[PDB]
C-alpha cells in the first residue's frame, strides 16, 4: 500500500532525474548528471605547452589545487553524478531516455548496483547518445593522467575557506571514467521503440510517447495506468516544426504534468540572435584570421548549420568553407542522412530529396566542404585559414577546442562565440581570461519559452502540476516575474524532497472479461449479483461466471398481508403501534414486528414453515 | 562518538523530513565506522526509526544495513533487526529494507548454522504479503539463506504467483540454491515446462538455463533425459527474433548442455531444415537471423560440441566456413577462433578459398596473426590448396613485408605437419630447368627464403628430398641453417657433414666479502677490477645477467662511497670549501639515484635486499648531510636538516624492526645504539661523531636471488631510420608514432611513462593508457601507444627525442631502453 511520490536526487533545471513511483509499476523517469559542472578543473589537452603549466603555487601547502586568476584543479575533471542512494537499484525494472542527453550517466546504474531490468527509448536518441558518450571517452582517454584530486573531497571543514563558487557543490560519489567497459556492454539492451506503441510493461501500466518536436526524437513518454494520466515532459519547441512537431491531441486531461526542460533565456530572440550571429561571422572573415565556433556534436546544431548554408547569398563572399574536427563526425552525418522518417508530417518529410533537415547538408558538400574527421595529419594539403571550424565537445575542458584557443590566443583575429547556454561567463573562461576577446556568448536554445508553456497551461486546463527546482522566485541578476501560474497550489522539489502528491485508489480495472447475468431494475441503479472464483492470472482477476449478499430495503405491511392471503394464509390480525406494525398469525402462532428498518419474527419449532416465511419475505427487496 | 554528533544533528533541526534525509545523507556517503562502536551507531539509529516519515526510516534503515557490513553484524544487531522487522511491516519499501538489512546482517557475515541461516530464513518465510510487497524480496532472503544439505516446496507453489516480475526472483533465489549443492530434485523440470510458454520477457532467458541445469544434473530417473531437453532448448532458440536476450542465452546453455550422451538420431537431424522426436531448427536459422551477439554464442556452442564429440566436424565444417562474408569485424575473429579450436581429424579440399580471403579486403592488424596460426595448423588434401596458401602467402608477403615471422613460422608449422603433400610441388616451386641451371634468385630476397623454409622443414621424413635439388640449393641450406636453427631443421644432405659462470660469482662475491682489511687504494682498485668483471660477465651471460647487474651496481655504490670517503676536503682546510674539492657533492645524487633503480627497476628482490638497500640510502642521505655541514655557514638550518635527518632515522627504525640482532657492526645497529647520546649536544659534533663513525663501520654483505632486469626493445615502431620528412604544418600536431615492446617489467601498467625530448628546452610526458597494454606473453609485453606530437615550424628536420621512463610512489624516473631517435618530422 503506497503511492506516487518523486524521488528526485538532483537540482538542475535543464535536465533531471525524476522517479515517478506508482503502486505496483516502480517506473522511473529519465536520469541525468552533471554535465556542466566538470569546468573548474585544468582542461584535457594533448602536447601540453609551457604557458597552462607554470602557474600561481596553491595555498597552505597543498600541491594539488594550482590557482591562476581562479581556483582550478590539475587532475581528472572528476564527472558528477547524483547521490541515488536511499533508493536500491534492486527494485528497478526500467529506465527512461529523453532527446539523446540522458544516458551520459546511465553506463553507471547499469552495471554498478542494480538495474537488471529491461530498458525502453527510440533509435535516433540511442545512437546520438552512443555517439556521445563515444565522442567523450575518446576526448577522455588522450593522455589519461592519473587522479590526484581525492584529498580535498573529505574534510568538508575547511572545503568553505577557498574562494566562492568552488565550494558551492558537495562532493557525494563521482566516478570520473568509463573504462570503456560499461558503456558498450549496457548498449546491448535497447529494445525497439517506436511512437505511441503498447509494449504494456508489467501487464497493468501502459506507455505512450508523444513525440515532441525540439530536436531529432524529443519524446515525451506519458506513462499511465488503467485510470492515470501521469505525463513526463522532456523537450519540446513550437517554432521551429521541422523535426515532427509538439502535438496537444493526447495530454488533455493530464494528472501531474511534471515539466522538466526549460529555456532560461526569456530576453533574447532566435531570429535576432542568429541575425546579430551572421552579422559577427561577416565581420570577423571580412578581416583578421580564422573563426573558432566551439558547438556540440550533432543535433542542435543543424539549425545553425542551415543558417550559415542559407547566409551564402549575402556580403559574405566565397572560400569561407566549413571545418567539423569530432571523431564521430562521419557517423553522425550518415546518421543525420539515415533518420528521415522522424520529422515533420509533409513540411521537412518529403522523401523526394527534399527532408530540407540532413539533405541541405550534403547538397552543398560538392561545392565548398571538406570534412575530414580527425585532426591527426589530415591538413597537410592546404593551411592558411580563411574558414570556420566546429569542433565537438561536451564541455569547455574535454573537445579539442582548448588545443585551438592555445593555438591563435591572439585577440583581436578570432572568434570564441558559443552556441550552448549551459555555461556560465567568469567560470567558462576562468582559465582564458588573460585575453581581450570580444567573449560573445549568443545562446542558442529553443526549450519550452515562458511564452509558451503559458499558453500551453491555458489550452491543458491542468490540475496538481509539479514545478522541477525552486526557481519559484524571481532569478537574480533580473527584474521580472517569470514563473508559472498554479490554481490549487505551488509544488515544491529539492535535493531529497520524497513529497507524495498522488492517489491511485484502484480505480477501475475488474478484468472484464465474459460477463454474462442477470439484470435487475429500479430507479437509476440497476443492481445485480456477482461471481467468485477470479482466478486471477498477470494483473487482472477475470472474474468469470462459474462455480453472501447483505439485505437492505422496507417492506410494506400492506403488500405483506395481501400476499399471504393470496398464497393461501387466512386468520391474520394486525395492529399499529407508535411507529410500527405488529402481525400475527394463528398457524404456529407466528408474531411479526415491523418497524422503520427493522424487522423480527418469531415462531414455535416448525421448519418448512420457517422456511417457507423465510422465503416469502425474502423475495421482497433487492440483494447488495 | 560517532553516535553522538548523529544524535545532535538529528535533534538540533528535527524537521519532518529534511534534517533526518540530511543526516542521514551524510553519513551514509561519508566514511565506514571500521571500529568495534558500530552497535552504539546502529541502537541510536534504530532507536529513532519508529516515528514517522517512512521514507527517512528506511533510509536509515539502508544506511545501518551498509554500515554493518564492515565486520559489525554481530548477533545483538541481528536480534534487534529481527524484532524490529517483526512490527515494521507497515509500508511496503520498509518490509523490503528490513528484509535486506536482516540479508546484509545474517548473510554476509555468520554464514552459519544455530539461528544464523536458518532463523532468518523462516522469518522471512512466514513474512508473506498480499500484493508484490516483501515476495521478490524473500526470495532472494531464502535463496541466500541455505538450511542444510537435505524448503523447495515454497518455491515449487510459488512458481505459479500472479506477478510474472516474481517468478524472476524465484529463479534467481533456485539458482543460488542449486550453485551451492542443495540436491535438487527433478521433479522441477516438470514445472520446468509450464516455464517455458510464459508470453514474457526475462523469464525464458532464464527458463532455457534451467531446463540446461536440470538436464545436466543427472540424465537418470526417467525418453531418459538423453537428447530429450535439447529439443526443448533449441525450440525455445528457435525465436531469436522476437528477443535478442533470451537466445544468446540459449546458445550459451546448450553450449554446456551438448556434454550429454547427444544421440546422433537427434544431433544429425539439427544441422538441416527439414527434421529426420526433434522437430526443430535453430542450427541453420539462428545465423542469419538478427545481430551477431546470438551468433557469437551460437558458434561457441557449436565448437565447444565439436571439441568434446569427435563426430558431427564433417557435416559442420562447411557451415562454419561459409560463415565468413558477414562484413563484421568480431564474426571473423572468432570464426578463426573455432576453426582453430576445431583444427584436428578436419579436412580442407575447396572451403580454404572462403576461409583466406580475409586478410585481403582490410588491414586486420591483429586477425592477420590468427589467421596465420590457423592457417599453419589444419591440414591440407591436395596440392593444390597448398599452393594457393603459398602463392596467397607470398602475395602477402609482397605487399606487407612488416609480419615476415609470421609468416616464416606458420610455412614451419605447414611444412611439419604434412610433408608428403609437397613432394609432387618441388621442381613447381623454385625455377630450375632439366638441362639449364640458370636464373638464381636473389639471396636477401624475402620471397625464396620462404619456399626455401618450406622445402627444408619438409625434408624431415622426406626419402629422397636432394633428388630434386638444384646446385645453389645445397649452399643455401648450408648457409641458413648454420645461421638459424629455430626455422631451418637439421638434415641428412650427402654434401654437408654430421655451471661455471655460478661459481665464478660466488668466488667474486666472496673474495670482495672477505677481502676487506687492506689500503684504501688496493680496496678501491679491488673494487673497481670486480665492477668491470661483473659488468662483462653481464654483457656475456644472458640468464645470469640480472643478478650479475645487481651486484655490478651495488660493488658501483660501494666504490663511489669509498672514493668519497677518501676525498681532499677532510685533508685540507674545513670552512674554506672553494670549489671542485669535494667529489661527493655530485656522487650522492648518483649513489641515491642507483639505490632507487637497484630497488624499483629489479623484480625479484627479498626483504634483505630491501633492507640494505635502505641502509644503503640512510649512508648515503648522512653522506650527503655530512657534505652540506662542511660548508654550510648558517648554524640554523644545520638543526633543521639535522633534525631531519633524525627524523629518517626513527622512521626506519620503526618501519623495520626484525632482522636488526642479524647485521652485526653495521652503520645503522651503531647508530641506533648510539642516537640516545647524540640527541643532547650541538648538531656540529653531531655530525662529527657520525663522520668519524662512518668511516670504518661495516661492508654488509648481500645475499643474491634470481633477479631480471627490466630493459625494453628497439622495434621498427619509428625507430632509427633515413630522415623521412613527413608533411605537416605547424598548428596542429604534427603526426603519430607506435612506441616498442617491453620485457620483464613486474606489471608496467600504471608503472612505464613514455618521455618526449624536443630539441627545445621544454619536455613533455604523456602518461601511459591501461587499454593498450597486451600481456600474451607473460614474462615478456608490449606498449603500443599513440604518441602526440606538435610544435612550432623548425625550418629544418633536425631531431626529435622520444624515450621511455619509469613512475615512482611520489616521483623519480629510470632510463630503461637505449635512446631511440624518432622520425624527423619537420612541420
Amino acid at each position: 500500500c503506497l503511492s506516487g511520490h518523486p524521488t528526485l536526487p538532483c537540482n538542475v533545471l535543464k535536465f533531471k532525474s525524476t522517479t515517478i513511483m506508482l503502486d505496483c509499476g516502480l517506473d522511473m523517469t529519465s536520469t541525468l548528471n552533471f554535465l556542466p559542472l566538470p569546468l573548474v578543473q585544468s582542461p584535457r589537452l594533448s602536447n601540453l605547452p609551457g604557458w597552462s603549466l607554470k602557474d600561481g603555487n596553491a595555498f597552505l601547502d597543498k600541491e594539488l589545487k594550482e590557482c591562476s586568476g581562479h581556483v582550478f584543479v590539475d587532475s581528472v575533471p572528476e564527472f558528477c553524478l547524483p547521490e541515488t542512494e536511499l533508493i536500491d537499484l534492486s527494485t528497478v525494472d526500467v529506465i527512461l531516455i529523453s532527446n539523446y542527453h540522458c544516458m551520459m550517466a546511465l553506463p553507471y546504474i547499469t552495471e554498478h548496483t542494480g538495474f537488471t531490468g529491461t530498458v525502453y527509448a527510440t533509435e535516433p536518441t540511442v545512437q546520438i547518445g552512443r555517439l556521445l558518450m563515444e565522442e567523450l571517452v575518446n576526448f577522455i582517454e588522450r593522455v589519461p593522467k592519473a587522479q590526484s584530486a581525492s584529498l580535498w573531497k573529505n574534510k568538508d571543514i575547511q572545503r568553505l575557506l577557498p574562494s566562492p563558487l568552488k565550494d558551492a557543490v558537495e562532493v557525494s560519489t563521482w566516478r570520473r571514467c568509463y573504462t570503456m567497459q560499461e558503456v558498450n556492454s549496457a548498449l546491448s539492451k535497447i529494445q525497439l521503440v517506436g511512437y505511441s506503441q503498447k509494449i504494456e510493461l508489467f501487464g497493468a501500466v501502459q506507455v505512450t510517447p508523444l513525440s515532441s518536436g525540439y530536436a531529432l526524437g524529443s519524446s515525451n513518454w506519458i506513462i499511465q495506468s488503467h485510470y492515470e494520466k501521469v505525463s513526463y515532459v522532456s523537450g519540446s519547441s513550437l517554432l521551429t516544426t521541422h523535426p515532427q512537431p509538439m502535438d496537444q491531441a493526447s495530454l488533455k486531461n493530464s494528472d501531474v504534468l511534471v515539466l522538466t526542460g526549460l529555456t532560461q533565456i526569456p530576453t533574447a530572440n532566435p531570429d535576432g540572435m542568429v541575425g546579430e550571429f551572421c552579422s559577427n561571422l561577416a565581420l570577423t572573415v571580412r578581416n583578421g584570421g580564422n573563426v573558432l565556433v566551439p558547438c556540440y556534436p550533432s543535433g542542435v546544431i543543424y539549425d545553425l548549420l542551415e543558417c550559415l548554408y542559407q547566409y551564402i547569398d549575402s556580403a559574405g563572399l566565397s572560400s569561407v568553407p566549413l571545418y567539423f574536427i569530432s571523431p564521430v563526425a562521419n557517423s553522425s552525418l550518415e546518421f543525420s542522412q539515415i533518420f528521415a522518417e522522424w520529422l515533420c508530417h509533409n513540411k521537412q518529410s518529403k522523401v523526394y530529396l527534399p527532408e530540407p533537415p540532413f539533405p541541405h547538408a550534403e547538397l552543398i558538400q560538392t561545392n565548398k566542404l571538406k570534412h575530414y574527421p580527425s585532426i591527426h595529419g589530415d591538413f597537410s594539403n592546404d593551411f592558411r585559414q580563411p574558414c570556420v571550424v566546429f569542433t565537438g565537445h561536451p564541455s569547455l575542458r574535454f573537445g579539442d577546442v582548448v588545443h585551438f584557443m592555445e593555438l591563435w590566443g591572439k585577440s583581436s583575429l578570432n572568434t570564441v562565440i558559443f552556441t550552448e547556454p549551459d555555461f556560465s561567463y567568469l567560470e567558462a573562461l576562468a582559465p582564458y581570461q588573460p585575453l581581450a576577446m570580444k567573449c560573445i556568448y549568443c545562446p542558442i536554445d529553443t526549450r519550452l519559452n515562458f511564452i509558451q508553456v503559458s499558453k500551453l497551461l491555458k489550452e491543458v486546463q491542468p490540475l496538481h502540476v509539479v514545478c522541477p527546482e525552486q526557481y519559484t522566485q524571481p532569478p537574480p541578476a533580473q527584474s521580472h516575474r517569470m514563473d508559472l501560474m498554479i490554481d490549487c497550489q505551488p509544488p515544491a522539489m529539492s535535493y531529497r524532497r520524497a513529497e507524495v502528491l498522488a492517489l491511485p485508489f484502484k480505480r477501475r480495472y475488474e478484468k472484464i472479461e465474459i460477463m454474462p447475468e442477470l439484470a435487475d431494475s429500479l430507479v437509476p441503479m440497476e443492481i445485480k449479483p456477482g461471481i467468485s472464483l477470479a482466478t486471477v492470472s498477470a494483473v487482472l482477476h477475470t472474474k468469470d461466471n462459474k462455480h453472501k449478499p447483505l439485505l437492505s430495503g422496507s417492506i410494506p405491511v400492506e403488500q405483506f398481508v395481501q400476499t399471504l392471503e393470496k398464497h393461501g394464509f387466512s386468520d391474520i390480525k394486525v395492529e399499529d403501534t407508535a411507529k410500527g406494525h405488529i402481525v400475527l398469525l394463528q398457524e404456529a402462532e407466528t408474531l411479526i414486528q415491523i418497524e422503520e428498518d427493522s424487522t423480527h419474527i418469531i415462531c414455535d419449532n416448525d421448519e418448512m414453515l420457517r422456511v417457507r416465511l423465510r422465503d416469502l419475505v425474502l423475495k421482497f427487496l433487492q440483494k447488495f | 562518538p560517532s553516535k553522538s554528533a548523529a544524535l545532535h544533528i538529528d535533534l538540533c533541526k528535527a524537521t519532518s523530513p529534511a534534517d533526518a534525509l540530511q543526516y542521514l545523507l551524510q553519513f551514509a556517503r561519508k566514511p565506514v565506522e571500521a571500529e568495534s562502536v558500530e552497535g552504539v551507531v546502529r541502537i541510536l539509529l534504530e532507536h529513532y526509526y519508529k516515528e514517522n516519515d517512512p521514507s527517512v526510516r528506511l533510509k536509515i534503515a539502508s544506511l545501518l544495513g551498509l554500515l554493518s557490513k564492515t565486520a559489525g553484524f554481530s548477533p545483538d544487531c541481528i536480534m534487534d533487526d529481527a524484532i524490529n522487522i517483526l512490527q515494521n511491516e507497515k509500508s511496503h519499501q520498509v518490509l523490503a529494507q528490513l528484509l535486506d538489512t536482516l540479508l546484509a546482517i545474517g548473510t554476509k557475515l555468520p554464514e552459519n548454522q544455530a539461528i544464523q541461516m536458518r532463523l532468518v530464513d523462516v522469518a522471512c518465510k512466514h513474512l508473506t504479503d498480499t500484493s508484490h510487497g516483501v515476495r521478490n524480496k524473500c526470495l532472494q532472503l531464502l535463496g541466500n539463506l541455505g538450511s542444510l544439505e537435505k524448503v523447495q516446496k515454497i518455491i515449487g507453489d510459488y512458481f505459479s504467483d500472479q506477478d510474472p516480475r516474481v517468478r524472476t526472483a524465484a529463479i534467481k533465489a533456485m539458482l543460488q540454491l542449486h550453485e551451492r549443492g542443495l540436491k535438487l530434485h527433478q521433479t522441477i523440470y516438470n514445472q520446468a515446462c509450464k516455464l517455458l510458454s510464459d508470453d514474457y520477457e526475462q523469464v525464458r532467458s532464464a527458463a532455457v538455463q534451467l531446463i540446461w541445469v536440470v538436464s545436466q544434473l543427472y540424465p537418470e530417473s526417467i525418453m531418459v533425459s538423453d537428447g530429450s531437453w535439447v529439443v526443448r532448448v533449441q525450440a525455445a532458440k528457435l525465436l531469436g527474433s522476437m528477443e535478442q536476450v533470451s537466445s544468446h542465452f540459449l546458445e550459451q546453455t546448450l553450449d554446456k548442455k551438448l556434454m550429454s550422451d547427444l544421440r546422433r538420431k537427434r544431433t544429425a537431424h539439427e544441422r538441416a531444415k527439414e527434421l529426420y522426436s526433434g522437430a526443430c531448427g535453430a542450427f541453420v536459422h539462428g545465423l542469419e537471423d538478427e545481430m551477431y551477439e546470438v551468433r557469437i554464442a551460437a558458434v561457441e556452442a557449436l565448437c565447444m560440441l565439436a571439441q568434446s564429440s569427435p563426430s558431427f566436424a564433417e557435416k559442420c565444417l562447411d557451415f562454419l566456413v561459409d560463415m565468413f562474408n558477414d562484413e563484421i569485424e568480431e564474426v571473423r575473429l572468432q570464426s578463426i577462433h573455432t576453426m582453430r579450436k576445431i583444427s584436428n581429424n578436419i579436412t580442407l579440399r575447396e572451403d580454404q578459398l572462403d576461409t583466406v580471403l580475409a586478410v585481403l579486403e582490410d588491414s586486420s592488424r591483429d586477425i592477420r596473426e590468427a589467421l596465420h596460426e590457423l592457417l599453419c595448423c589444419t591440414n591440407v588434401s591436395t596440392k593444390e590448396g597448398i599452393h594457393l596458401a603459398l602463392v596467397e602467402l607470398l602475395k602477402n608477403l609482397t605487399k606487407y613485408p612488416t609480419d615476415r615471422d609470421s609468416i616464416w613460422k606458420c610455412l614451419k608449422f605447414l611444412g611439419s605437419r604434412h610433408p608428403t603433400l609437397v613432394l609432387p610441388l618441388v621442381p613447381e616451386l623454385l625455377s630450375t630447368h632439366p638441362f639449364f641451371d640458370t636464373a638464381e634468385p636473389d639471396m636477401d630476397d624475402p620471397a625464396y627464403i620462404a619456399v626455401l623454409v618450406l622445402i627444408f622443414n619438409a625434408a624431415k621424413t622426406c626419402p629422397t628430398m636432394p633428388a630434386l635439388f638444384s646446385d645453389h640449393t645445397f649452399r643455401h641450406y648450408a648457409y641458413l641453417r648454420d645461421s638459424l636453427s629455430h626455422l631451418v631443421p637439421a638434415l641428412r644432405l650427402p654434401g654437408r657433414k654430421l655451471d661455471p659462470s655460478q661459481q665464478f660469482l660466488q668466488q667474486s662475491l666472496e673474495r670482495v666479502y672477505s677481502l676487506q682489511h687492506l689500503d684504501p687504494q688496493g680496496a678501491q682498485e679491488l673494487l673497481e677490477f670486480t665492477i668491470r668483471d661483473l659488468q662483462r660477465l653481464g654483457e656475456l651471460q644472458s640468464e645470469l645477467a640480472g643478478v650479475a647487474d645487481f651486484s655490478a651496481t651495488y660493488l658501483r655504490c660501494q666504490l663511489l662511497l669509498i672514493k668519497a670517503l677518501q676525498e681532499k676536503l677532510w685533508n685540507v682546510a674545513a670552512p674554506l670549501y672553494l670549489k671542485q674539492s669535494d667529489l661527493a657533492s655530485a656522487a650522492a645524487k648518483q649513489i641515491m639515484e642507483e639505490t632507487y633503480k637497484m630497488e624499483f627497476m629489479y623484480s625479484g628482490v627479498e626483504n634483505k635486499q630491501v633492507v640494505i638497500i635502505h641502509h644503503m640510502r640512510l649512508q648515503a642521505k648522512a653522506l650527503q648531510l655530512i657534505v652540506t655541514a662542511r660548508t654550510t655557514r648558517g648554524l640554523d638550518p644545520l638543526f633543521g636538516m639535522c633534525e631531519k635527518f633524525l627524523q629518517e632515522v626513527d622512521f626506519f627504525q620503526r618501519y623495520f624492526i626484525a632482522d636488526l640482532p642479524h647485521l652485526q657492526d653495521s652503520f645503522v645497529d651503531k647508530l641506533l645504539d648510539l642516537m640516545p647520546r647524540l640527541m643532547t649536544s650541538k648538531p656540529a659534533e653531531v655530525v662529527k661523531i657520525l663522520q668519524t663513525m662512518l668511516r670504518q663501520s661495516a661492508f654488509l654483505h648481500l645475499p643474491l636471488p634470481e633477479q631480471i632486469h627490466k630493459a625494453s626493445a628497439t622495434i621498427i615502431e619509428p625507430a632509427g631510420e633515413s630522415d623521412n620528412p613527413l608533411r605537416f604544418t605547424s598548428g596542429l600536431v604534427v603526426a603519430l608514432d607506435v612506441d616498442a615492446t617491453l620485457e620483464h617489467v613486474q606489471d608496467p601498467q600504471n608503472t612505464v611513462k613514455v618521455q618526449v625530448l624536443y630539441p627545445d628546452g621544454q619536455a613533455q610526458m604523456i602518461h601511459p593508457k591501461p587499454a593498450d597494454f597486451r600481456n600474451p606473453g607473460p614474462g615478456r609485453h608490449r606498449l603500443i601507444t599513440q604518441v602526440y606530437l606538435s610544435h612550432t615550424a623548425w625550418t629544418e628536420a633536425c631531431q626529435v627525442e622520444v624515450r621511455l621512463l619509469l613512475a615512482y610512489n611520489s616521483s623519480a624516473r629510470i632510463p630503461k631502453c637505449p635512446w631511440m631517435e624518432g622520425g624527423e618530422m619537420s612541420p
